[PDB]
């Protein structure tokens, strides 16, 4: 959260939180009820949001799901989707926190090092998360979609 | 560092589950208590220095542990003990804002007992000093936040024995 | 650092003797095996990254110790375990070229067990991972150098228990 | 050796030995048989090589072996020669290694600090090692002498 | 002392004390008998020197000893004087040592941090030590007064 | 660091007392002995290097602990042992000037035993070496200062067992 990000910064200058910081954690706790609503809605449709988003990807990148590409046979493909559900879960986290750190520490610090070892295309993964951002955003209001949108863009942008 | 929220998600992430039903509430509970925390924090920031003065007077001054031989005797010692008390209030207050003792165990309680037994700093007295800050603090921030400041205050204490 | 040769002279220098009769042979033995070492080394340098990929797949992937809770779960953890395996192959390979375990005990095995028991890294699994590198490596460099790579590979293992 | 000197350099850049380094340890192991021959020959004549080389020195520097100079009476002189045999042994070492380090670490890192404490002339010691390089070199072939020559020169050069 | 201050400086350059330093500890041990005389005389009159010096202060700064000032009622005032006797004792120390360090380490390293917490005026304390320097100096010879004078001035100067 | 004087005041300051009656004498005693200390110090500064040479010859040279295997064998080892002896004389001499063992326990004897048992340095022999410096030193500075140099010399010794 920002509560956590403020304390840290403040302890670095060895001082009590500045009024401005408090003004922030104040107006951030007031945004809570909503935040949780957004996470709750994505987590009730997590099942579908991943499936079609899963198809939308395999259509744009048939090399992923045919002979010679990473996700091949129900075997490999089944896990590819798994990877995608992993990230949806991390999105609801960032959202509830009002921060992106949870995503960073849980599934961003060395995504490339990991995937390169497995020989899976990262740009392909990036399109897999993009697709999701659209399936999920379709279930949200005009605003609950803009904000929830950030957390999806931050990921894809690191996938490069 | 962790706060009440980052705390909730981490515990759900270890199991792989999406935000639970009970989990969604902890986040709510925290959110509901947010203001009063920020409110209380501002107060203990305004008095921070007096909230130490009084405590010292109530427990450490005019006693054996300030006169020659008492381990705060010395214009360097005295300043060093207030310096510590000042720490304890600045960290107690964070822990309170974060709604979790995480910073305390992280940037406070680690080996503190050691150096202390090591330098000769009197454990029992420093605890009485902070215990006195609880009272003095509970008087300006209120009973609600005071009970909240209390717990983290008592946390810093139990972390010396 | 020491190698098979510097190893021979040091042991003769502690006694003050000139290069012994048995000593002259160890130096010969080493010299005779030189090439095959350099040869094998080049190979494991060309595959170094794949010689890790396969091992991981054979022992660490699709198991409890990668899913949530398994101590490599985490995009930071995964990268950290390959990072280690990469180390083990780069040092095993040196030790092999040097014809002595000297670097291993010097810049590897010192306290490694500690930090591990300390962070929670699963000893048993990391050993299985490297044990798997032996097989995968013995397949491209040959049986001769593989038995030579093996011993240093098994050295890194015994140095965790 | 160079095997040992390569590994070190390589671990400093955190990488597998470069082809060039390997090219070296390769052509160095091929020089082995010879190297050992050279060491073997010096170590069979170590006895004589030190004696005459010992005389050759006491002639050029009679101050060493008369009243008031370090090596005096069979007592002190006996050890002076000892010191000289010490260095012959370290030469065969450097030779077998194809490196000079063994000499450095065993009898060069603070030779001066040691000898100054004992009040023995270093330039005199340097001439004692020089003489040897000639007695020993006389027992070697045109080439086995050039290379073996290095290890003797490196010492004397540090004796200053 | 200077013995102590020399050793330290000398160990920093890793060498035996220079002749100049020794020349100092030499001419400093010769000043001893006197030094002790000065300390002895102040310590026999410590009782009075603090009292009148105590009055002289309360006259110049009646705000100290009336309603609302730190030293108020026999209660607070009694300790104020105590504070003043503390410093007299530290003066005899510096004197015997021929150094000022004892004063620094015992009652100067953070005097302000301490007093600010207690809300006591430092400039007022400074005048309390000044007054003493005059009461005590009146009991000393022309010279025993100049030197003893230093240690009192060094304090007051830090009280700001 | 502490010296005979700073030592006296510190002990009186812990009790809060002004310079005692017995205290005033220790300061006198010290002052009375001042010169001879400075005098002796100058002498052991002039011979400092020879006062090590002789000691070495009397106890460490031409023995098992210099020939191959003896832990000073090695052009690096030899220089390292004189280096130490040099330390012991430079600190012994300070302690003597200060009239207190304070520097010794401060910048000398702390953990020295450890590293030693650790590297293999022979305790018994290094003590004999310094014990030999006492004799050699007592011969040029005199019996008076020698007994004074002795005690601090024996202090450095007892601080290895
Ligand atoms: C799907 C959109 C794409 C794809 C996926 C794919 N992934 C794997 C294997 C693994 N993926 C992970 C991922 C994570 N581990 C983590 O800790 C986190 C952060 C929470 C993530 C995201 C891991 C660890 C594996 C290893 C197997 C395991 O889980 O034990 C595969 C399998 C590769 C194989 O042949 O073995 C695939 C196919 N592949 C694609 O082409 C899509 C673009
Ligand atoms: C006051 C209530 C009591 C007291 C305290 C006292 N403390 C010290 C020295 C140290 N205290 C600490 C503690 C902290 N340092 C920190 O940064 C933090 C927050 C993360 C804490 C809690 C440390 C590290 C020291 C030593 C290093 C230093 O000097 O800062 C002393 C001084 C001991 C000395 O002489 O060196 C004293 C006197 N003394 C009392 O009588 C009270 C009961
Ligand atoms: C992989 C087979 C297993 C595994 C490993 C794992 N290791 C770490 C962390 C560290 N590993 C080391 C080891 C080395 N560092 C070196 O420089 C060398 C060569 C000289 C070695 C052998 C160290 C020092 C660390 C800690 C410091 C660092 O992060 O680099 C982790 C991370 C633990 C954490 O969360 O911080 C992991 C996961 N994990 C497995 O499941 C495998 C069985
Ligand atoms: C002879 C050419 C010259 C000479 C020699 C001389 N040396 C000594 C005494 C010692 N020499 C050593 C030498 C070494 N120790 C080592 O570890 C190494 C590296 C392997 C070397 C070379 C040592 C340790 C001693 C001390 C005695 C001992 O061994 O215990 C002496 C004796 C001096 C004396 O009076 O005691 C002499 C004479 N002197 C010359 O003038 C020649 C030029
Ligand atoms: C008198 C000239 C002035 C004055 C003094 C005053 N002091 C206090 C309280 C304390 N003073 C000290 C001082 C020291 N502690 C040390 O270790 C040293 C170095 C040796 C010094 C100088 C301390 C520790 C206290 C705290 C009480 C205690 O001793 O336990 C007070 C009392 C304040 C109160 O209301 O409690 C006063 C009045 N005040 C003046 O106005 C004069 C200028
Ligand atoms: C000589 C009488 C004996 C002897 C000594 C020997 N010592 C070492 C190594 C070290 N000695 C010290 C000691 C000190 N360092 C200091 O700065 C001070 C003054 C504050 C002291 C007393 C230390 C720190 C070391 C290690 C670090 C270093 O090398 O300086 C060795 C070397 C061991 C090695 O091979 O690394 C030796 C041989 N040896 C003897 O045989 C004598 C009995």
């Amino acid at each position: 959260s920002v509560v956590t990000k403020s304390i840290v910064n403040a302890d670095a200058e060895a001082r009590y939180l500045s009024p401005g910081e408090l003004d922030r954690i104040k107006n951030f706790v007031s945004t809570g009820e909503r935040r949780l609503r957004i996470a709750q809605t994505l987590t009730e449709n997590r099942e579908r949001i991943v499936k079609q988003a899963g198809d939308q990807l395999f259509q744009k990148r048939p090399d992923v799901v045919s002979p010679g590409g990473n996700a091949y046979g129900e075997e490999m493909t089944a896990t590819c989707l798994r990877d995608l559900d992993y990230y949806l879960r991390l999105v609801t986290y960032g959202i509830v926190a009002g921060d992106v750190t949870p995503i960073e520490e849980i599934g961003l610090v060395g995504v490339r090092e990991m995937y390169n070892s497995l020989g899976t295309p990262i740009p392909a993964v990036a399109e897999g998360i993009r697709a999701m951002k659209n399936v999920a955003c379709s279930l949200l209001s005009a605003e609950d979609a803009a904000e929830a949108g950030s957390y999806f863009d931050f990921v894809i942008g690191a996938m490069q | 560092m962790q706060d009440a929220i980052t705390a909730v998600i981490n515990a759900s992430d270890v199991q792989g589950k999406y935000l639970d039903t009970a989990a969604m509430e902890k986040l709510k509970a925290y959110f509901a208590t947010g203001e009063l925390r920020v409110r209380a924090a501002s107060v203990i920031s305004a008095n921070a220095a007096n909230i130490v003065k009084e405590a010292v007077a109530k427990s450490l001054l005019y006693s054996d542990i300030t006169r020659p031989g008492g381990n705060m005797y010395t214009t360097r010692r005295y300043a060093a003990c207030i310096r510590d008390l000042d720490y304890y209030l600045r960290y107690a207050t964070y822990a309170m804002l974060a709604g979790d003792p995480s910073i305390l165990d992280e940037r406070v309680l680690n080996g503190l007992k050691e150096t202390y037994n090591s330098l000769g700093v009197p454990i029992a007295a420093t605890v009485q000093a902070i215990q006195a800050m609880k009272e003095v603090t509970a008087s300006l921030v209120g009973a609600d936040a005071g009970k909240e400041m209390g717990i983290y205050f008592d946390y810093i204490c139990s972390g010396l024995s």
